[PDB]
C-alpha cells in the first residue's frame, strides 16, 4: 500500500457519512510523513466525538477512577453515584497490586452510593456523610478515601468537597472529592487531569513540612505505570538493579504514603505522559524535581531508557547500568533468536488510549514486525508529535476512530495481526485476523522491561502464528 | 530473569526471590503498611457474628453489589431484534462498559452506539445529539432499526426521548418510516433487569399501540415467548426446541441467540437473527403470550394485558422439574398441542439422573444469588434435589418477589433453614458464608473472591464457586450452557453433583491421612 | 462418637483423635509396618529416572492396565440391537463384572446372562448349558435375538458355539429361524475393543452371508455407520443428527443410546431402541458402510468390504475439526448430499471457540490414555487447539497404530515433544508425568490415583486429571457428554479451557501471596 | 400378603420357565416359617445358578480375591491369567485401609500377569516366575504376594504351587497360591473356602512356635469383616473401649502380620460366618481358640453382641461393656428419636450374598422397618437356618434370586426400600422404588457399631423420604 492508495482509502471510507461527520472524521485520518515535528498540520484530536458513530471511547470516570485512583491499593474509591459505572470498572483493570484485599487494600472491590431516586431528587451530601462512617467502621485499615463522581453529582449540584473537608476533619482522614462525572471533557483523557489536579490539592502536599525522610541522591518515583500484568514491578526491578531507590510509583500498586513521599525525590520517571504530564509539571513548579520521559517496551528501548536515566545520575550509576544491560543481553538475544524469525515481516495494526499506540512500536521492531497504522482514543497533538517520527513514512494514523471505519481499515490492509481492545477483538478474530488485546495483554504480561518482552514476544508468536486461523474456510466453501 | 525455553507470566515471574526480595523493600521502605498481626486481626475480625451485625446496620455504603444498571439490560433487549442497533441517548462512556460487560460474559462483538452528550447539552439538552446520532447510525451501520434507551444524564437533564426522536423525523435526519422504539431507562431505578422490561415495553408500545383495530386474539394460532433478560444462549434455544417439538406455533420476541454466537468464518456480521419487526407487528394476533422470567416483566405484562388482550398465565420461570412441566402444560392447554413422547421421556431422564444423584446432594447447604427468577427457578429445583438453599441473595429483588420465595421455601422441609435477602451486596453474602457456612456457592464471577476470603480463613472454610449466573468472566463459553427446562435441570444437576464430588476428591486426595474415602467408584 | 446434627461418614468420622488414636495402636502393636522414613524413601524413589527406567523394563508383570478383556466389547456391541439379549457363553462371575462396570459408568441396568458353565462343562464341553440356556433365556426374557460370545474358559476348553447353538435348533431348545448371532470372544487376545468388533462381524454375519445373491450395493439409498465400543451417549446422538440435518439416509448399526438412558417413569424397560434385524439383513444395499472407529473395526470391515462389496472409505474417526471436516465431505460425495448451512455455521462456531481460548491453550502438556480411535483423536484436536500431546499411551495399541499417530505428531509443530507408547500401562504412565511432569492427564477414572500420587511428592508436582474415557465411575452423568463432531470438539474444547483456568485459579488463590494474579477476567 | 398369597405368586412367577428350571426355582423360592430349625426342609441352597436366568452370583475368584485376599492391604495381589478380572475387581469394593497405595499398601492397585495366548497355550509358569521377581523390584515394601488364579490357570494345567514354593524358597517370601479359578464351585462361597484353606496351608502357622508376641487375657481378632467404610474401624473401637486387644481383622485393613499373630489370641470374633466359618473352625481345632458369632449392626444386635463377648472374659470386661453402653446409650438413643418417626411401618426387600441378608434385619427393626423379603447369593442352609427366626412369618425367602423373579417378586410385594447390589439398583429406581446399595453402601457407611447406625439411619432416611421418587409421574398421564 502505497501513500495514494492509503489517501484514497481514507476517502472512500469517509463516503459513508453525512456531510457533517464526514467533515469532521477527514481531519481526525492522516497518512503518516515523519518529517512533520507540528502534529496541527496533520490531524485534530482530543475533541468531541460524532454522535451514533460508535467510538471505542470512555468517560472521565474511567479515566480518574479507573486509571488513576482506583490502583492505589490502601486507599477506598467510591464510585459515587448509580449502581452502574462501579459494576462495569469492577476489576476490568489488571492494575496489579500486593495486599489483603478487603482488610488493608481494596483495588479489586467496588465500593458505591448506589444512587436510588430520593437521592437524586434530594441529593447524595448526607448518604455520602454516612457512607464514609460506615466505611471507617468496616474497613478501619483504610488510608484514606476517595470520591469518584459519576455522572449526576454535579448534574444535581451536590457538594462532594465540602463533605470531603467536613468529613476528613473529623476523622483526621484524607478524603479526596473527584469531579470525574463522566460528561466532562469528550474521553476518558480529562478524567486524568482532573484526577491529578486532585492529587495535587487534596495528598501531594501533606509531608511538604515533615523533614524526617531520610533521601538519597538516587531516589526516584516511577509515574503513570499502572502495573498491568505487574509491568511496574518489572520495570522497578531494573532501576533498582541499576541503583537507584524506586520510592513511588503512580499508581499501580501504589500506596498513599509513597504518593506523599514523592515530593522527596530526586527524579520524576514518566513512562505514561498522557496521564501524568500535569502532575509531573506541577512537581517541577513547586519541588524542582525534573521529569523525564522513558519507554520499557522492549529491549532496545529499554536499553536507550535506562542510560538516559543513569546519564542523570554519577559515575557509579552509569557503571550499573552498564551491568544491567550485560546481565539481561543473553536473555533478550534468547528471546529475538527464538521468535523474531517466526514474526519478521509481519504487519500491525495497532488502536489503544493515550500512550501504547506509540510506546509499544519499538517492542513490535525489535521482533522485525512492522506497525503499518496505529491510532489512539483519546491522545492529545502532543502525543501525535511523539507518534509521527516513530511511524513508518505512509502508514496510517487514526484518532477515535469509529468501528466503521476501523473495520474498513483493516478489510483493505490486511494486517497479519491487530492490537486493540475488547471492543474490537472478537470483530476481528471472526474476520480471521490473529488479535492481541494491548491494554489487558489479553490476560497476559508484563510486557515491560526484559522480563516483559520474553512475554510479549511469546504471546505475539503464540495468536499470530496459532492453528486455529488455518481453520476458518471449511474445505468445501 | 526468563530462561527463553520456559517462559513466565506474572504468575510465577514474581514469586522469583529477587522479586519477592524487591517488594518486600518496596513494602519495608515506602508503603508504611499496617503489621501484618495488626491485618490478620482485622481479617480474623470480618469473619465474626459481630462484624456481620455492623455488616447488616448499613443504610449509606454498597459493597460488591449483584446487580448492574437498566440501560445494560435495554442493549440487550434490543439486541434481539433483527438488524436493530442499541442506541442509548447520553454519554458514550455508558456505552464502552455496556458493551465491554456483554464481550467479557458472550466473548463475542457487541454492536452498541452513544450520541456522546458531553457538558454542553446541560444548557438545552440532547436534541441535536440525537438527530445527528440516529442520522450518522443509520447511515453508517445501516440498521433496520433503533432501539432507544437513555444513561443517567440524559434521565436526569430530563431530556423527552419522544419529542426528540419525533424532532428527528420531522427535520429529515431520519425518514418518518423509519423504527425508532425508545424508552427511558434511569440507572437510579432497579435494575438492568428493568432496563430490559422497559425497553421491550417501548419496543412493543412502538408496533402495536395505534394498530389495534384490526387485531384478533387468536387469529395467527401463535405463543408469543418474552425471554427477559437472558445471558445464556441454551435457554433460548430450548424454549425454542421444546416449542417446535411439540408442534407449538411460536414467536420469540427478543432473540439474540444468532447475534450472540455468529461463526468465526472470515466475515464480521454485525447483525444476525432476531425477532423481525412483521413478529412484532403481529404479535397481539397471538393466541396468548408468555413471559418467561415475569418477576422483571412486569411492564410488558401490564402493556400486553391491557393492550393486546392477552390472559398472561401465572407461569414461574420454567426451571427445575415442577415449573418446566406447568409451563408444557399451559403451553399444551393454550396451544391445544400434546406434550409429545419425546419431551416426555426427557423429563424421565431428568428424573432418572435425580434418581443416580440424590445421594450426594442430599442436604448440600448452598449459598447463591442472581436476578430475582433465575435465582427462584435455583432454590425451587435445589428443594426438587433435596438441598438446603441457606443464603439466598437478590440484590435487584423486591418485598413480593421475596414473600413469593419465602412461600416456596416453607412449602418443602428442605427450606427450613433458608433465608433470602434483598438489597443486600456480595459483602453482605461474605459475612453469611462465614458465619453460617454453607457447602458451596452458586453465583456469578464476582463470587471468586468470597471463595479467596473463605480460604484466607482456612482449607476447612473454604466455600467454593459454583459458577451460574451473570456475568462469568473467568471461565470460558459457559454462556453457551442453559438453565431452562429438562436440559437445563439436567445441565444444573450434573454440575452440582460433579462439583461435589470434586470438593470430596481434593478433601480425600491426602495420601495415607483422607485417602482411605478416596473411592474410585462414588 | 457421633452428633445427630451432624453424623460423619468415614470420612471425616476417622479422623476424630479417638480412631486415629485406635489406628496408631493398631499400626503399632500389630502391623509390623515399615517406618514412615522407609516409606517416604520408597515413595521418592517410584518417582526418579533410575525407577522408570526399571519400570519401562517390565516383560511379565502388568500394573494398573488400562483395557479391559473382549467379551466386555461383546456385550456393549449386542446391547445396541433391537430387543436383543447378550449371552456369554460361559463362566457366570465374567457377567457380573461385565454388568457391574457397565452399571458403574452409565448408572443403568445392563442386561446380560450367562449359560453359568462350571468345573463339569470341562469333560463333554458347554452344549447342554448352551441349549437349556437359550431356552431358559428365550422363555423367560423374551429378547427378540441373543447375541452369544463367549468366557475364557469356554475358549480354553473349545466349545464350538456354531455347533452348539446349531444342536440347540435341531434338538428344538429354540426355533431354527430364532436369531443367534455368536462370536469367539477370547479374553487373552485384544481387548474390549476386539470383542467388540468379533460380536459385530458375527451379527453382520448372521444375517446377510447367506443372502448375497438379492443384494444390490446403493439400493437402499442409505450409508451404513458402525460406531465400534462407544461408551458417550451424545456420540450416537450426534452422529445422527448430523446425518439427519444433512438429509442423508443411513443405518446407524449397533445403536444402544435408547436402551442406556431409559426414562425413571415408574417401569423398567429391559429393552429399547436399537438397531433392527431388519436394518442389519438389508445393511449391504447401503451405498457405502463407514466405520467411526475403522482401529477396532479391522475384521468388521474385512467383511463389508469382503461380502458386502461396500468400498470402506479410509476415514479417521470424526473427532476435531479436520476429521469431522473429512467424515462430513466423505458422506457428502457417498450421499450426493450437500453439507447444510446448520453444519457449516456450527463448524464455524467451534472455530470462533477456538480463536476465543487458544492463548489459555497455547503450549499446554498433556499425558492421556484410552482406546486406540479415541486417543488418536484426542491427540489430533489437542495438536489442533495448538496443545503438546507428551505422553500418549494406549495399552491396547498396536505398532500399526503407533506409527499413524507418530505420522499424525510428525507432521505437526505441536508433536515435537510427543511420545507414544503401547503395551504400557498407567504403572508406566504414573512415572512418565513424575519424570517429564505435564499439566494433565486426560483419562478415565483410573488416573486419579496418578493425580493422588503426584500431589503427595508435593503441590507443585501435582498433575490433575480431566476425566474423558472409558470409565468414569467417579463422577455423575458424564457418559451423557459428547466427544464426535464439531459438538464434541466444543465440549472437549470447553472442559480443557476451564480445567486449566480452574487450576490456575487454585495457584492464584493464596491472599497477599499468588492472588495478585487471581483475575476476574480470563 | 398372606402365607397362601405368597405361595401363589412363587407359582405366578414360576410359569414363565421350562419344566427344568421351574423345577429348580421351586426349590430356591419359600415362604418363611419361625418354628422351622432345619432350613433343608423348606429350600434348597449352594447350587448350580440354571444358565441363562441372569443370576446376579459372581464366582470363586470374586471369593477369594475380591473378598478375603485383595483386602490384605501390606500384600500384592496377582489376578493372574487375562486381564478382564483383575480389571473388573479394581477397587469395586470398598474394603478400607490406611497406607500408602504403591508403597507400603497395594490394595486399590490392579496387579496382573494379562496372559495372552502364548500363555495360554505354552503355560504361564515361566512369565509367574518373572512376574514375582519384577514385584519384588518395583514394590520392594510388599511383605508378600498372593497367586490368585482366573479361570484358565487350572484349565491348562498351570503349577502355581511349584512357582509359589521356588520362588518363596529364592527370596524367602511368603508366596501364597489360590486355586481360586471362577469354574471352580457355584458362586462367591467355594472362594471363600479355597482362600481360607490357603491362609491355612500357607500364612497362618508360620509363628506356630514364635512366642515373642506377648499376649494378655483380653486378645482378640475380628474374623470376617472386610472393613466396608471402614465398617470394621468402627468395630475395633466398641472392644477396645470395652478393654480387649483386638490383635487382628480379617481381612479389611489387614496386615499379613497381623493374620500371623491371629493364633496367639484368646477368641475369635466371627462377623462374617458363612467367608470365614471354614478358618474359625482350623483355629479351634488347631490352636484350641474358641469363637463365636456377632453381630454389631443397629445398636439392639451390637448390645446382644458386646455382652455376649463380655461374658467370655471377666468382671472388669463385662463392667467396662456397661460403661460402654452408657457411653454410646444417649448418641443411638438420639438416632432412633431423629430417624425412626420418618421409617417407622416402611416395608424392606433385601437381596445380598452371604451375610447381610438376616446380620440388617435387627438394624432395620430398630427403625421400626420391616423386612417383608430376603435373600442370598450363594448362602447355604447353615445360613438359612439363622435367617428363618430373625424374618417373620410368611415372609418371601429367595435363593440365588433370578432378575425375573425378582422384579417379579418386587411388583406384587411392592415394598418402600430396596437393599442390594449394583446390578439391581438401577432397575429398581426406574420403578420408582427407592434402593439402597447394601454391598458397598452406595458410598457411604460404616454402618457397624453405633457410630455406624447413626450414617445408616441417614441414609436409608435420605433415600427412602428423598424429594424425587414423588416425581416419577408427569403431571399429563
Ligand atoms: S494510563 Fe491510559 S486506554 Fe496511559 S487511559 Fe488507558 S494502563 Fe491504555 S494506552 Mo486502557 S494512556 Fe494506561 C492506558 Fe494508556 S487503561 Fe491503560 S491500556 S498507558
Ligand atoms: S464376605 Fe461376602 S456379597 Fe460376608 S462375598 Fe460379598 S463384605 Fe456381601 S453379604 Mo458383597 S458374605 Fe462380605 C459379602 Fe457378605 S463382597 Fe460383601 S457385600 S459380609
Ligand atoms: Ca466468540
Ligand atoms: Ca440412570
Ligand atoms: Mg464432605
Ligand atoms: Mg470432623
Amino acid at each position: 500500500m502505497s501513500r495514494e492508495e492509503v489517501e484514497s482509502l481514507i476517502q472512500e471510507v469517509l463516503e459513508v457519512y453525512p456531510e457533517k461527520a464526514r467533515k469532521d472524521r477527514n481531519k481526525h485520518l492522516a497518512v503518516n510523513d515523519p518529517a512533520v515535528t507540528q502534529s496541527k498540520k496533520c490531524i485534530i484530536s482530543n475533541k468531541k466525538s460524532q454522535p451514533g458513530l460508535m467510538t471505542i471511547r470512555g468517560c472521565a470516570y474511567a479515566g480518574s477512577k479507573g486509571v488513576v485512583w482506583g490502583p492505589i491499593k490502601d486507599m477506598i474509591h467510591i464510585s459515587h453515584g448509580p449502581v452502574g459505572c462501579g459494576q462495569y470498572s469492577r476489576a476490568g483493570r489488571r492494575n496489579y497490586y500486593i495486599g489483603t484485599t478487603g482488610v488493608n487494600a481494596f483495588v479489586t472491590m467496588n465500593f458505591t452510593s448506589d444512587f436510588q431516586e430520593k437521592d437524586i431528587v434530594f441529593g447524595g451530601d448526607k448518604k455520602l456523610a454516612k457512607l464514609i462512617d460506615e466505611v471507617e467502621t468496616l474497613f478501619p485499615l483504610n488510608k484514606g478515601i476517595s470520591v469518584q463522581s459519576e455522572c449526576p453529582i454535579g448534574l444535581i449540584g451536590d457538594d462532594i468537597e465540602s463533605v470531603s473537608k467536613v468529613k476528613g476533619a473529623e476523622l483526621s482522614k484524607t478524603i479526596v472529592p473527584v469531579r470525574c462525572e463522566g460528561f466532562r471533557g469528550v474521553s476518558q483523557s480529562l478524567g486524568h487531569h482532573i484526577a491529578n489536579d486532585a492529587v495535587r490539592d487534596w495528598v501531594l502536599g501533606k509531608r511538604d513540612e515533615d523533614t524526617t525522610f531520610a533521601s538519597t541522591p538516587y531516589d526516584v518515583a516511577i509515574i503513570g505505570d499502572y502495573n498491568i500484568g505487574g509491568d511496574a514491578w518489572s520495570s522497578r526491578i531494573l532501576l533498582e538493579e541499576m541503583g537507584l531507590r524506586c520510592v513511588a510509583q503512580w499508581s499501580g500498586d501504589g500506596s498513599i504514603s509513597e504518593i506523599e513521599l514523592t515530593p522527596k525525590v530526586k527524579l520524576n520517571l514518566v513512562h505514561c505522559y498522557r496521564s501524568m504530564n500535569y502532575i509531573s509539571r506541577h512537581m517541577e513548579e513547586k519541588y524542582g524535581i525534573p521529569w523525564m520521559e522513558y519507554n520499557f517496551f522492549g529491549p532496545t528501548k529499554t536499553i536507550e531508557s535506562l542510560r538516559a536515566i543513569a546519564a542523570k545520575f554519577d559515575e557509579s550509576i552509569q557503571k550499573k547500568c552498564e551491568e544491567v544491560i550485560a546481565k539481561y543481553k543473553p536473555e533478550w538475544e534468547a528471546v529475538v533468536a527464538k521468535y523474531r524469525p517466526r514474526l519478521e515481516g509481519k504487519r500491525v495494526m495497532l488502536y489503544i488510549g493515550g500512550l501504547r499506540p506509540r510506546h509499544v512500536i519499538g517492542a513490535y521492531e525489535d521482533l522485525g514486525m512492522e506497525v503499518v497504522g496505529t491510532g489512539y482514543e483519546f491522545a492529545h497533538n502532543d502525543d501525535y508529535d511523539r507518534t509521527m517520527k516513530e511511524m513508518g513514512d505512509s502508514t496510517l494514523l487514526y484518532d477515535d476512530v469509529t468501528g466503521y471505519e476501523f473495520e474498513e481499515f483493516v478489510k483493505r490492509i490486511k494486517p497479519d495481526l491487530i492490537g486493540s481492545g475488547i471492543k474490537e477483538k472478537f470483530i476481528f478474530q471472526k474476520m480471521g485476523i490473529p488479535f492481541r488485546e494491548m491494554h489487558s495483554w489479553d490476560y497476559s504480561g508484563p510486557y515491560h522491561g526484559f522480563d516483559g518482552f520474553a512475554i510479549f514476544a511469546r504471546d505475539m508468536d503464540m495468536t499470530l502464528n496459532n492453528p486455529c486461523w488455518k481453520k476458518l474456510q471449511a474445505p468445501w466453501e | 530473569s526468563q530462561q527463553v525455553d520456559k517462559i513466565k507470566a506474572s504468575y510465577p515471574l514474581f514469586l522469583d526471590q529477587d522479586y519477592k526480595d524487591m517488594l518486600a523493600k518496596k513494602r519495608d521502605g515506602f508503603e508504611e503498611k499496617y503489621p501484618q498481626d495488626k491485618i490478620d486481626e482485622v481479617f480474623q475480625w470480618t469473619t465474626t457474628k459481630e462484624y456481620q451485625e455492623l455488616n447488616f446496620q448499613r443504610e449509606a455504603l454498597t459493597v460488591n453489589p449483584a446487580k448492574a444498571c437498566q440501560p445494560l439490560g435495554a442493549v440487550l433487549c434490543a439486541l434481539g431484534f433483527e438488524k436493530t442497533m442499541p442506541y442509548v441517548h447520553g454519554s458514550q462512556g455508558c456505552v464502552a462498559y455496556f458493551r465491554s460487560y456483554f464481550n467479557r460474559h458472550f466473548r463475542e462483538p457487541v454492536s452498541c452506539v452513544s450520541d456522546s452528550m458531553t457538558e454542553d447539552a446541560a444548557v438545552f439538552g440532547g436534541q441535536q445529539n440525537m438527530k445527528d446520532g440516529l442520522q450518522n447510525c443509520k447511515a453508517t451501520y445501516k440498521p433496520d432499526m433503533i432501539a432507544v434507551s437513555t444513561t443517567c444524564m440524559a434521565e436526569v437533564i430530563g431530556d423527552d426521548l419522544n419529542a426528540f426522536i419525533n424532532n428527528s423525523k420531522k427535520e429529515g435526519f431520519i425518514p418518518d418510516e423509519f423504527p425508532v422504539p425508545f424508552a427511558h431507562t434511569p440507572s437510579f431505578v432497579g435494575s438492568h433487569v428493568t432496563g430490559w422490561d422497559n425497553m421491550f415495553e417501548g419496543i412493543a408500545r412502538y408496533f402495536t399501540l395505534k394498530s389495534m383495530d384490526d387485531k384478533v386474539v387468536g387469529s395467527n394460532k401463535k405463543i408469543n415467548i418474552v425471554p427477559g433478560f437472558e445471558t445464556y444462549l441454551g435457554n433460548f434455544r430450548v424454549i425454542k426446541r421444546m416449542l417446535s417439538e411439540m408442534g407449538v406455533g411460536y414467536s420469540l420476541l427478543s432473540d439474540p441467540e444468532e447475534v450472540l454466537d455468529t461463526p468465526a468464518d472470515g466475515q464480521f456480521r454485525m447483525y444476525a437473527g432476531g425477532t423481525t419487526q412483521e413478529e412484532m407487528k403481529d404479535a397481539p394476533n397471538a393466541l396468548n403470550t408468555v413471559l418467561l422470567q415475569p418477576w422483571h416483566l412486569e411492564k410488558t405484562k401490564k402493556f400486553v394485558e391491557g393492550t393486546w388482550k392477552h390472559e398472561v398465565p401465572k407461569l414461574n420461570i420454567p426451571m427445575g422439574l415442577d415449573w418446566t412441566d406447568e409451563f408444557l402444560m399451559k403451553v399444551s392447554e393454550i396451544s391445544g398441542q400434546p406434550i409429545p413422547a419425546s419431551l416426555t421421556k426427557e423429563r424421565g431422564r431428568l428424573v432418572d439422573m435425580m434418581t443416580d444423584s440424590h445421594t450426594w446432594l442430599h442436604g448440600k447447604r448452598f449459598a447463591l444469588w442472581g436476578d430475582p427468577d433465575f435465582v427462584m427457578g435455583l432454590v425451587k429445583f435445589l428443594l426438587e434435589l433435596g438441598c438446603e438453599p441457606v443464603h439466598i441473595l437478590c440484590h435487584n429483588g423486591n418485598k413480593r418477589w421475596k414473600k413469593a420465595v419465602d412461600a416456596i421455601l416453607a412449602a418443602s422441609p428442605y427450606g427450613k433453614n433458608a433465608t433470602v435477602y434483598i438489597g443486600k451486596d456480595l459483602w453482605h453474602l461474605r459475612s453469611l458464608v462465614f458465619t453460617d457456612k454453607p457447602d458451596f456457592m452458586i453465583g456469578n464471577s464476582y463470587g471468586k473472591f468470597i471463595q479467596r476470603d473463605t480460604l484466607h480463613k482456612g482449607k476447612e472454610f473454604e466455600v467454593p464457586l459454583i459458577r451460574i449466573g451473570f456475568p462469568i468472566f473467568d471461565r470460558h463459553h459457559l454462556h453457551r450452557s442453559t438453565t431452562l427446562g429438562y436440559e437445563g435441570a439436567m445441565q444444573i444437576l450434573t454440575t452440582l453433583v460433579n462439583s461435589i464430588l470434586e470438593r470430596l476428591d481434593e478433601e480425600t486426595r491426602g495420601m495415607q491421612a483422607t485417602d482411605y474415602n478416596h473411592d474410585l467408584v462414588r
